[PDB]
């Protein structure tokens, strides 16, 4: 699954 | 002494301009989408976007594990890119970077991974910091070793257009070369007393090398593991250089240490320094040209210059 931006 | 002592003439135009990046960490690589959009990439997982050809750059902060990867490697070719760092770590995106996900390496890949070329349409290849070097046809899920017999910790690589590699060994006793079909990297000896420091390919099919203390050469047409006269582009020994890149094929630049950014117009004969940029507080590490009106030198501590046509 994606990442995540902060 | 009718002239200025020990040094170089000075490069009439300076087309660098420094810029600050919105960090103080180390950049290691970069690459563009197009000439408009590229990403950077570098220490404790900095990575940055352009939208505006490296003019302006916007941090983005992936939410991985940890912090601590230093991203050594980037490539796109179009709207395909990885990432790859240490500890190892290799991300993947499709959309020109608006989305990233982490590929799982195989636990037994020999070091970690140190450099990712975009191939397109799925494929790409793999090296490692002991060099062994994985190409995959199918965007990350499988990767066939084409080499596997390790050389120690490389002290740079460099690669040409035509998929061929060299490496210098780790206290430069001596370099290696790599190419597709070879099953493992050619050892070569080094050709000077001073130990090689940097390697990679002219526009013309030739090596150049940086040696210690400040000296470079450049192969020899007929034989490539002939090498001509040791130059020193600064006439002195106390300067090192850390990278050699041609922004055409008679124009070449030559960064180092301390402020230390030179050009040749003969195709590395003699040279001129660029006087403006020695007043930058940076050691000069790579120098990356994307065409020949697009071009950037990374710094130390988030400094950056930027190539300005006149």
């Amino acid at each position: 699954f994606p990442l995540d931006l902060a | 002494l009718s002239t200025p002592a020990l040094a170089i003439p000075a490069l009439d135009y300076n087309p660098w301009e420094a810029i600050q990046l919105p960090t103080t960490a180390t950049i290691l690589d970069m690459s563009f989408i197009d000439r408009h959009h590229g990403w950077l990439v570098g220490v404790n997982a900095t990575l940055m976007e352009t939208r505006d050809g490296g003019q302006t750059w916007e941090p983005r902060t992936l939410v991985l594990d940890h912090s601590d990867y230093r991203f050594n490697s980037v490539s796109f070719q179009g709207n395909e890119g990885w990432i790859v760092g240490e500890p190892p770590i290799m991300l993947h995106t499709t959309d020109g970077g608006q989305s990233w996900s982490q590929i799982p390496l195989d636990p037994k890949l020999p070091g970690s991974p140190r450099l990712i070329k975009a191939l397109g349409n799925g494929s790409a290849e793999m090296i490692t910091n002991v060099g062994a070097i994985y190409r995959t046809k199918d965007s990350g899920k499988n990767w066939q070793a084409l080499v596997q017999e390790a050389i120690g910790v490389m002290r740079n690589l460099n690669r040409s257009p035509s998929g061929e590699y060299v490496a210098v060994s780790s206290r430069g006793s001596f370099y290696s070369t790599w190419e597709p079909g070879q099953t493992a990297w050619e050892p070569h000896n080094r050709t000077t007393s001073r130990r090689l420091h940097n390697m990679g390919f002219t526009p013309d099919g030739r090596l150049w090398m940086i040696v210690n203390g400040g000296k470079i050469a450049f192969s020899d047409p007929d034989n490539s593991e002939n090498w001509g006269e040791l130059l020193s582009p600064l006439r002195r020994n106390s300067v090192g250089f850390l990278d050699l890149a041609y922004r055409t094929p008679n124009e070449v630049w030559l960064a180092g240490g301390a402020g230390a950014l030179l050009c040749s117009q003969d195709g590395g004969q003699t040279w001129q320094q660029d006087v403006d940029v020695k007043k930058v507080p940076s050691n000069f590490y790579k120098i990356l040209f994307f065409s020949p009106d697009q071009g950037f030198i990374l710094g130390q501590k988030g400094i950056l210059l930027r190539y300005v046509t006149d």
